[PDB]
């Protein structure tokens, strides 16, 4: 049925699955016109299609040309997302095709089901998880390839860099969701935590800095502190008085 | 004016004929129904006083043979049978009429209600939905499942309604996913009207037959089929003017006839709200929207 804390461990089993997040497909700046009306200007977007086990990210760049002369763009965006996911599945060899696709937003269910009728054995599922994949465009190298695109493009990344050499996919996903949650809650503060030791760089072939195991623990702690600080600043709550149980709950929650 | 005689009424039963009903006591000298209007299909239906789970009936057309009802004490139900001997049948009906042992089909002269519910319903189409080719009449009951219900068990005792599934390859052309899902015109006009039904009359006949099975037997699969056929039209941007005007008439009489006390089990909130207030046809069903708003405003 639905993906919850029912079992999170299903994400890291040997059944190929993808998350699909459509948050960044249709992106606009809202602006005043000369006559003082309001107009939107589309900017380049992306589909975020992620294997949570392997870290393989199929970033389909949505060029603004897709929208030209189309109506009801927020509706069309869901159908274009479903079209591109179905095209990706058909492009993969059978043994690489997912058994399940999990959409981060329930509005993607019917469009993806209708585009995948040819794949009756691929389960299309919602999730109860609040996943911070909208923050993907806070990763500088992903933002760069999207905004520079002059045409439709698929780019393949590993969103875990080389982490799976040292940690399990459960831990790698937990690190990824904590980083993205922090980038989503306070982007500038998250970037400062990630990039304020010039000695630790990002490899040309990576997305995130080259932290040692000990440094990842420190980074992870600073991210948790950021999310707790922002929860405090937001709700007018003294975060001094919070227990490890209280804190645990707020970050997961 | 045709007659369906009864051998006897050995068990207490509520007997339905079309939209009419009357109570018969155990061993009451009831010997049938006379003055049945020629030109329409009819349904004779039963609910036993001692077991309301026994809800069942027979669709027939008196132009197609001489039919009677006889209680079967083994199978425990009123069965319809055909009498082949014209002269025996005429003689039985004459004796019962003379002894005034028959109820009269109680049609008011002004009243077009039954025509209005059965306008497109043909006995030959019923017999293709309800398959028992050795009989000219068709048995339906409250528990019979549809071919579509059996896909999601006994294939001989099923209602063979036309399968409608909005998320099926039949419904959606490759390359026209969004278009065909959001606007069901291709599915309605090419697949169903041109392809399967051949014309709107056969489509409405099945729609009307589904409603009547839903209302008279509480048949859940029939109710699903009635709503699916309404929703396929209401969800199509392109529908012939004549079909929308006729649909408005069909639905008006169905809603007019539905007992108020069954509206909560026979009417699907989602479909009716969508059809009347969100769909392409939201402004095309004037008569239906007015009766629904005046009779069932809570549902909406």
């Amino acid at each position: 049925g639905a993906m919850n804390s029912s079992n999170y461990a299903e994400l890291f089993n040997n059944d190929i699955k993808l998350f699909v997040d459509d948050t960044n497909v249709y992106r606009v700046t809202v602006h005043k016109t000369f006559e003082g009306n309001v107009a939107t200007k589309a900017i380049n977007g992306c589909i975020f299609t992620l294997n949570p086990k392997t870290g393989h990210l199929f970033l389909k760049i949505i060029h603004t040309s897709v929208w030209a002369g189309q109506k009801r763009l927020s509706q069309l965006a869901k159908w274009k997302t479903a079209e591109e996911v179905s095209a990706l599945v058909r492009s993969l060899p059978k043994e690489e095709q997912p058994k399940q696709i999990i959409v981060t937003r329930k509005a993607m269910l019917d469009p993806l089901e209708v585009h995948m009728l040819d794949f009756p054995n691929i389960a299309i599922r919602p999730t109860e998880l609040r996943l911070p994949f909208s923050a993907a465009m806070s990763i500088d190298k992903l933002s760069d390839v999207v905004m520079k695109a002059t045409e439709p493009q698929m780019v393949l990344f590993n969103i875990y860099d080389d982490w799976l050499d040292r940690i399990s996919s459960y831990t790698a996903f937990s690190r990824l969701t904590l980083l993205l949650r922090a980038l989503k809650t306070n982007e500038e503060s998250a970037k400062m935590i990630l990039l304020s030791d010039p000695t630790i760089t990002i490899k040309s072939y990576h997305l995130w800095p080259s932290f040692t195991d000990e440094q990842w623990i420190t980074i992870e702690s600073q991210m948790r502190d950021l999310i707790l600080t922002e929860y405090g600043r937001k709700y007018n709550v003294n975060i001094s008085a919070l227990t490890q149980t209280e804190i645990k709950d707020i970050i997961l929650g | 004016m045709n007659t369906v005689p009864f051998t006897s009424a050995p068990i207490e039963v509520t007997i339905g004929i079309d939209q009419y009903s009357f109570n018969v006591k155990e061993n009451q000298p009831f010997h049938g129904i006379k003055d049945i209007p020629i030109g329409h299909v009819h349904v004779i239906h039963f609910q036993h006083a001692d077991n309301s789970s026994m809800r069942y009936g027979y669709w027939f057309d008196c132009r197609m043979g001489n039919f009677y009802i006889q209680y079967d004490p083994k199978d425990g139900l009123y069965k319809m049978m055909e009498e082949r001997d014209g002269a025996k049948f005429e003689n039985i009906v004459h004796n019962f009429k003379e002894r005034q042992m028959m109820v009269s089909y109680p049609k008011i002269d002004e009243d077009d209600t039954w025509y209005n519910l059965t306008e497109f319903v043909q006995m030959d189409k019923i017999r293709k939905i309800v398959r028992k080719d050795e009989n000219q009449f068709s048995y339906v009951d409250s528990s019979m499942t549809t071919v579509q219900e059996n896909e999601l068990s006994d294939p001989a005792h099923s209602l063979n309604y036309t399968v409608i599934n909005f998320k099926s390859r039949e419904a959606i052309r490759p390359g026209h996913e969004m278009e065909d899902f959001l606007d069901k015109s291709y599915y309605l006009n090419t697949v169903m009207l041109q392809g399967i039904f051949k014309n709107s009359s056969n489509y409405f006949g099945e729609l009307q037959f589904a409603f009547l099975n839903a209302m008279f037997f509480g048949n859940y699969g029939s109710s699903l089929q009635w709503h699916a056929m309404i929703e396929l039209i209401c969800s199509s941007a392109t529908v012939p003017k004549h079909m929308l005007d006729k649909l408005d008439e069909i639905l008006y009489y169905q809603i007019k006839t539905l007992p108020e006390q069954y509206s909560d089990i026979l009417l699907n909130e989602r479909v009716w709200n969508i059809c009347l207030y969100s769909s392409f046809q939201k402004n095309s069903l004037h008569n239906t929207e007015k009766i629904m708003e005046n009779k069932y405003p809570e549902l909406l």
